[PDB]
């Protein structure tokens, strides 16, 4: 064991180290504080401890763990709240009587006091086994298995002992593998380092559609299962409704919410709001909490859980994606991780970079976005999995030209910006073609257009009218309404209702939170049909104010058809949107004559 | 579309029939003069360099 | 969006051109404002 | 317009199959050439392993390899790690290795050679010695398998250009 | 001896000066695995090197070091194309050997590849604005400019998809009548973008004639920055040995510039202004030093790097530092991509000083230089009148501003709109530029000679 | 690298031997004879890894993952049709048709197998409601029609039964009127006289007739209406004439 020579701030120096490394985590002091050896100077190694140094005496023993900081992979991840450092937050409420552990909290990462239902998979005695194969399953979902028991990576052999169906503990072993002699005993919990990526057979292109729960987001530029999305904006852009809509209205088998720099109130509101919401796929009691995994942090929490929150969430998302289920990762935000890396770079005494941020934010940000994505699941079964990483960003320097927003936005393939002018009107998010871009919308429109889509023309026409609405509003604001024609006024009138109804996606009730493709395609088709009918009635003889004031509640009923849940019509297309086309077609004939 | 249901099995017939004679002369030519390069490599390995 | 090094040189010439255009528009608005009432009195008589 | 996309998909599938066969043929040829070069280099290590089992002719090659490994260290005390059957040959020639090393030394003569009791592996290393410093922190692979494997990287292009060129 | 310390990604080990500069070393760990590293700098009984694979796993006092005795060199041969390889050595389709017949350095010290004459062979990438406005040829160094927020990976996938079909269009023009090879080097790119870039070359039918070098973003910066020197050495060795035309696409330069900022954090050198070091011009000059025509008067190695602006301007150290070593660049506009255009390359911030030397006889015309200056003057007049037309209005604009405004809208939706698989010829691009330039009178055109303008009017 | 190819080679032979123990898949087993040859003999994992490293076995992880995904999709499609049994030539024709497609994770066979596997997985954990019995009978008739017609061909009854089961699976416990109207419309829209005859037991059809008899039973107070309605609660099969007679009385 080493001896602590000096402790100044969040960094501690311990001499007599012969087992220290650059990414290995160890425990310093008698309280078992969470820390890791970042660098070494001669015979002593400098260890940066994210925990509070108030109450740690100089001269205590330091024992290195001999491996990097990782998390436990097994049954018990869903329905439990933990931190980014792989610590149990549920045990702190019983033992310490607090939400977060302030200091001196030595608890296990995996729960070993509860029993789970262990059932056998598609393997038996005498069959070959490999790393990533489905060795078992646990009933922890609505109608399917959630926590699938898989073997560790970089291992193989034959299953000598297979446990039967029943309840067992995490500390008890029910699996035995024989490969070149007695290899080791297998249990429910497994170890995996968070500083190394999860193994896989091969990576594939993302070609599956994903529901984000937003009419303007899915209508403007929808994402795929396995893509990277960046969301800039000062003071957020509606990450609560977008995060809850991605878990509730999302079509993924697993949902992972990770908070690296949250205050704690939004994570408690989103965590408590998950048990009240019912699953729409024939779920059970606590359906959203059983298939959701939450990693809660604090503003004054440890830097090891904040920086390791994206690594543990990406490792848990890769472990859930390795079994064959679709996982969605909602991270908020990367600016707290970049500021935590800049605080570690400034406190450690390393050379800084431009814009006050460290030089490892580009490689760590590119490795964090590169660690997620869609690919083939590792193992003998060869299942299909996907990991959608959605990380929002904020302006740390006060502008959109910083290295944090440009570094995360440059490596990402999908973008969803936020306009301050549209955000000031109580509409979040607000971007049509100036802050939003996506390359998978062409392949993503093939399936939604394959079912019953009209979004392929209405998305380009709505993006063209939304992009031309700012250019018409600039000349209309600068010069006035005297140098513009009636077509630009009708296009600005349709862009005002399309921006008011499409940009507003906050929701004032339970029916204003889900946004299907049929409702957005019907509203965009009705707005495009009203915009084409206004141009045809203006070309056949008519006025713009007589067309908009002549329409009135015909467009007001289409704008007001977002405060009810879809339970009428065929499956999701109510008759109010179907009769709006006949009412607009009947009003278009009377508007001409 | 009929050329894709029979071409997926002809990849091994075309790859085995494409390179089938060079694999015998490539292994025969290496095993023929293997002692001449093995003696030069053994003589050069026994000297300090 | 915008540049991060040496970007004030375009804003200085844009502000000077906006000030010169505002001065010329103020002079033309003053001349038209005088000629409007100057014709309005004789039209009123 | 409904037929043209399926025709382009069929042409892309035929081109993907032809590219797969055209990659499999070159992969099989590269695997054959690498198997032939690995067979010749595997036979050379078996010939050197068979020639290394002689304690009469292997003494000057082991003393010359110990002098060559000692010539690249420049330390006053050298620790030689060899096999159990090679410690007696270095023990019966440490004075001639120190005199021959001091006769062609560029810094200074060797003070003394300490024969370590730790032996090398015998599973993939047949014969040779391992030169190390006094602190046991820098090791120079002076074995026949490591010397043949290090010389195979520079002898592989000359034999490959003459055998497959 | 052992590892003395570690500062950031690089580790500082105390050893002897027996190893040469840039010599490969092997770090022996007690975990049962050996790692390779490159000596970044030598010192007085001290060495600063970075590990090729991983950053954690080494010991402190129980570590062991060993010298390989050979410098960093990649074996280049004529069978490297068609197969899939990696930058650091991850074999997924490769075997034990790389099929290398000769040993060449990764810096080009004894080679010195550079052209001693102007390029005569015209090369086209399938763009009317890039080929007509730029006039690039074999042996030219012109990088592609990108932005942060726009689809730079889609423009790089379109430029990579256009590579391979330029040989049949260039063969009809009489500018290229030899073999064509593509050298693909990836560093810090995503797996989906590399799979789409490989799927574009596989769909175009250039997978057998193109080589793929894959580098991950979670790996060290020494392997990603070392992969373009090995790819340029393999393309220069294949292009110089057979007298063939090799086109090298290096994406992305921002990953190499960001990886170069992490290095030099434990050595005697330090970074300069804006986080990038002051010696980055020599690092970019080492990769750009192996570009140009090969020695022999037959064949050449062209370089077309893809760089993305992180701040959306040319004042940054990455595009400003890389643009100084070249002789121009192509500016991609996000405003044309927002309204809908492929590719959204602009002609205002684009100029090349090798357009006159690239255009010759029998493969080009003489009026392309005057038509490019007339189209750049009309596009600059329309873009200049478009910004002033919003403030004052259409009441103070003359017919000359309306002609440039109509010519900017007519040429903006015609020349900038093109396919991703069809390659337009230079004669069709000049004929299409003459139709867009034929909207004004003959007396209102002064960017060309009257003898050549009267004949081609 | 070699351990994943050895595990996929052993899992391909173990899945091929566990797929059919009669050796009737000679067409699909003909292309996989090189992987079943190493599984049918005493060969260690070190001999398979050394044989794969020496160019004596397959070493493509992408081709082995694609063939293992196609064999896992065929084994999951054959296992999802339980307790029915498909044709022997239909499995080889479906495996040959699936092998001729470039896409194997976003095709209609994977969406139909996942859609039938969602109703089959939800059928083992459903609560005591009529939507589980109607979805169980429609999943049994859709399983018999899927076993009779295969998964590569198109059918209107499989799409209507999959759309009715998918729409009934997303419904809650407060939509018994929509599930009863959808079951009455689906039973009235069938051209066959009995859609549950010869597929399910007599107690399942008697519970389905007792569900409509119990639903239409608490709507009359007359002796003639309850006496005529009570006579239809003794039939062991459901037909359109019983639904027309029950709709005529109500």
């Amino acid at each position: 064991y080493g001896a602590i020579y000096s402790v100044s701030g969040p960094v501690v120096i311990a001499e007599n180290m012969i087992g220290c490394a650059m990414y290995e985590l160890v425990k310093v002091g008698h309280d078992n504080l969470v820390g890791e050896v970042i660098r070494i100077d001669g015979d002593k190694a400098t260890i940066q401890v994210y925990e509070e140094t108030a109450g740690l005496t100089v001269g205590d023993p330091v024992l290195r763990t001999g491996k990097p900081l990782s998390v436990e992979l097994g049954p018990g991840l869903m329905e439990t709240i933990y931190d980014g450092i792989q610590r149990p937050l549920k045990a702190i409420k019983e033992e310490s009587q607090s939400i977060y552990i302030p200091r001196g909290i030595d608890t296990p990462a995996l729960d070993r006091t509860i029993k789970w239902q262990f059932t056998p998979g598609k393997f038996q005695v005498g069959d070959h086994i490999s790393g990533g194969d489905i060795y078992g399953s646990v009933f922890e979902n609505s109608l399917i298995s959630s926590h699938k028991i898989l073997l560790p990576p970089r291992s193989r052999g034959t299953i000598t002992w297979i446990a039967p169906a029943g309840e067992y503990t995490l500390d008890e072993k029910i699996l035995e593998v024989e490969f070149d002699g007695k290899k080791s005993d297998f249990t429910l919990y497994h170890t995996w380092p968070v500083r190394v990526p999860r193994p896989v057979t091969e990576k594939l292109s993302a070609d599956y559609p994903l529901l984000t729960g937003q009419r303007v987001l899915d209508a403007l530029f929808p994402c795929v299962q396995g893509g990277t999305t960046c969301i800039p904006g000062a003071f957020g852009c509606g990450k609560t409704v977008i995060s809850q809509s991605l878990s509730k209205y999302s079509n993924s088998d697993a949902i992972i919410y990770v908070g690296c720099g949250e205050r704690g109130n939004e994570m408690a509101e989103v965590l408590m709001e998950f048990p009240e919401l019912y699953t729409e796929m024939s779920g059970t009691k606590e359906p959203i909490m059983k298939r959701t995994t939450l990693v809660a942090n604090t503003s004054n929490m440890p830097v090891a859980a904040r920086e390791a929150s994206i690594y543990t969430g990406i490792t848990l998302a890769e472990y859930f994606r390795d079994q064959g289920k679709n996982v969605s990762m909602i991270a908020d935000s990367s600016s707290r991780w970049a500021e935590a890396l800049r605080e570690i770079s400034g406190r450690l005494g390393e050379m800084p970079a431009d814009q006050g941020f460290p030089a490892y934010l580009g490689a760590k940000l590119a490795s964090f976005y590169e660690r997620a994505g869609k690919a083939v699941a590792l193992g003998s079964p060869d299942r299909t999995g996907s990991v959608s990483i959605v990380a929002a960003v904020s302006p740390a320097g006060g502008d959109f030209s910083d290295p944090v927003t440009t570094a995360t936005l440059g490596i990402t393939q999908v973008f969803w910006g936020l306009d301050k002018k549209l955000a000031q009107r109580k509409h979040f998010p607000s971007i049509n073609t100036s802050v939003s871009y996506s390359k998978y919308t062409n392949v993503l429109n093939k399936f939604y257009d394959s079912n019953y889509p009209e979004f392929p023309v209405l998305r380009d026409r709505m993006k063209e009218i939304l992009s031309n609405a700012e250019e018409l509003e600039q000349v209309v604001q600068l010069v006035g309404k005297s140098a513009l024609s009636d077509s630009d006024k009708i296009t600005l009138d349709v862009a005002t209702l399309i921006k008011e109804d499409f940009l507003q996606q906050n929701g004032y009730s339970t029916y204003d939170a889900f946004c299907p493709i049929w409702k957005t395609f019907d509203m965009m088709r009705a707005f495009i049909s009203y915009h084409d009918e206004a141009q045809k009635a203006v070309a056949n003889g008519a006025n713009w104010s007589k067309l908009a004031d002549s329409t009135g509640d015909v467009k007001h009923a289409v704008s007001s058809s977002k405060f009810f849940e879809p339970s009428r019509g065929e499956k999701e297309v109510h008759g109010e949107f179907e009769k709006l086309l006949s009412t607009m077609q009947e009003r278009f004939a009377e508007s001409t004559d | 579309e009929q050329k894709n249901a029979g071409g997926v099995g002809e990849l091994e017939k075309k790859a085995e029939a494409g390179v089938q004679g060079e694999l015998a002369e490539i292994k025969k030519i290496a095993e023929k003069k293997k002692d001449d390069v093995v003696k030069i490599l053994i003589e050069t390995v026994i000297k300090p360099s | 969006v915008f540049p991060t090094r040496m970007t004030l040189g375009l804003m200085k010439t844009k502000l000077k051109g906006a000030n010169q255009g505002y001065s010329l528009l103020k002079r033309k608005s003053e001349a038209l404002t005088k000629r409007f009432r100057d014709i309005t009195k004789r039209i009123d008589d | 317009g409904n037929f043209k996309s399926k025709l382009k998909k069929a042409m892309l599938s035929q081109q993907i199959t032809k590219s797969t066969i055209a990659n499999k043929m070159r992969l099989k040829v590269l695997s054959a050439r690498e198997q032939s070069l690995d067979g010749i280099f595997e036979e050379t290590k078996e010939k050197l392993s068979g020639i290394a089992n002689n304690r009469d002719e292997y003494k000057p090659i082991l003393q010359s390899l110990i002098v060559e490994a000692l010539l690249k260290l420049l330390e006053p005390k050298a620790i030689v790690k060899a096999l159990e059957r090679d410690v007696d040959l270095i023990e019966s020639m440490k004075d001639d290795i120190m005199r021959e090393y001091g006769e062609k030394a560029q810094r200074a003569p060797l003070e003394e050679i300490v024969i370590s009791n730790d032996y090398l592996n015998k599973d993939l290393v047949s014969g040779g010695v391992v030169v190390s410093n006094a602190s046991d922190k820098i090791e120079i692979n002076n074995t026949l398998e490591e010397r043949l494997k290090l010389l195979s990287e520079e002898a592989l292009p000359a034999i490959r250009l003459e055998l497959y060129g | 001896n052992t590892v003395s310390g570690v500062n950031g990604p690089l580790v500082i080990l105390e050893k002897v000066k027996f190893p040469r500069y840039n010599e490969i070393v092997n770090l022996t760990l007690p975990d049962g695995t050996v790692r390779q590293g490159q000596v970044l700098e030598i010192r007085g009984d001290r060495a600063i090197v970075q590990v090729f694979e991983g950053t954690s796993g080494i010991d402190v006092k129980k570590t062991t070091v060993e010298f390989t005795g050979e410098s960093l060199r990649i074996p280049v041969s004529e069978d490297m194309l068609g197969r899939i390889f990696d930058g650091s050595g991850r074999p997924i389709d490769n075997g034990p050997k790389v099929f290398a017949e000769d040993y060449l350095d990764i810096n080009g010290s004894p080679i010195n590849p550079y052209a001693r004459i102007y390029p005569e062979e015209m090369i086209s990438t399938g763009v009317s604005a890039i080929d007509t406005m730029n006039s690039i040829a074999r042996g030219q160094k012109i990088p592609i400019f990108s932005a942060s927020g726009l689809p730079h990976n889609e423009i790089a996938a379109q430029i990579c998809r256009q590579a391979g079909l330029v040989r049949p269009t260039k063969d009809v023009h009489d500018g290229h009548e030899e073999n064509f090879s593509i050298v693909f080097a990836a560093m810090g790119v995503n797996l989906e973008t590399a799979r789409f870039f490989k799927q574009d070359f596989e769909e175009n039918g250039s997978l057998e004639r193109t080589s793929l070098f894959l580098n991950l973003a979670n790996d060290p910066t020494i392997e990603r920055i070392i992969t373009p020197r090995l790819a340029l050495t393999t393309a220069e060795y294949l292009a110089y040995q057979t007298e063939r035309h090799v086109l090298t696409i290096l994406t992305d330069m921002s990953s190499y510039a960001d990886a170069l900022r992490e290095v030099s954090a434990a050595r005697e050198e330090v970074p300069g202004r804006r986080g990038y070091p002051g010696y980055m011009y020599t690092d970019l000059s080492t990769i750009y030093e192996r570009a140009g025509r090969v020695e022999g008067r037959n064949g050449s190695i062209t370089q077309i790097p893809i760089l993305t602006m992180p701040n959306d301007d040319i004042t940054h150290p990455i595009p400003d530092l890389t643009g100084y070593i070249t002789e121009g660049q192509i500016f991609v506009d996000r405003q044309l991509h927002n309204k809908g255009i492929y590719p959204p390359i602009n002609v205002l911030p684009s100029l090349s000083r090798l357009m006159k030397s690239a255009i010759g006889e029998g493969m080009t015309r003489k009026d392309h230089g005057d038509v490019s200056n007339q189209l750049y003057a009309k596009y600059a007049i329309g873009k200049d009148a478009a910004a002033m037309k919003a403030v004052v209005g259409e009441e103070a604009l003359s017919i000359e501003d309306k002609l440039s405004l109509e010519f900017l809208e007519k040429f903006e939706k015609t020349f900038i709109t093109q396919g991703a698989y069809e390659d337009r010829t230079v004669f069709e691009s000049l004929d299409q530029a003459w139709s867009l330039l034929r909207i004004y009178p003959k007396e209102m055109l002064n960017r060309i000679s009257p003898k050549i303008l009267d004949e081609f009017y | 690298y070699h351990s994943q190819v050895v595990g996929k080679i052993g899992y391909i032979a173990r899945c091929m031997q566990t797929i059919d123990p009669e050796n009737n898949l000679k067409k699909i087993r003909e292309d996989y004879q090189d992987v079943l040859i190493w599984a049918e003999k005493n060969y260690r994992f070190e001999e398979i890894l050394e044989a794969s490293k020496s160019g004596k076995c397959p070493n493509d992880l992408d081709a082995l993952s694609r063939r293992s995904l196609i064999l896992l999709e065929l084994l999951r499609l054959v296992s999802s049709i339980s307790p029915f049994k498909m044709k022997l030539d239909l499995i080889e024709s479906q495996y040959e048709k699936m092998k001729q497609h470039v896409n194997l994770w976003k095709s209609d066979y994977h969406v139909k197998l996942n859609q039938l596997n969602q109703l089959t997985d939800y059928l083992k954990n459903a609560a005591p409601t009529p939507k589980n019995n109607f979805l169980r009978a429609m999943t049994s008739v859709l399983q018999m029609q899927i076993a009779q017609y295969g998964i590569t061909e198109d059918n209107e009854g499989i799409n209507q039964l999959f759309k009715l089961g998918l729409h009934l699976l997303a419904m809650a416990n407060e939509k018994i009127d929509e599930q009863y109207h959808l079951f009455k419309g689906y039973v009235k829209d069938q051209p066959e006289e009995s859609p549950f005859e010869g597929i399910l037991p007599a107690e399942d059809q008697k519970i389905l007739v007792k569900t409509m008899i119990d639903y239409a039973m608490p709507k009359l107070s007359s002796k003639v209406l309850q006496d005529k309605l009570s006579a239809l609660s003794s039939s062991d099969v459901l037909t359109k004439t019983l639904l027309d007679s029950i709709d005529r009385i109500v």
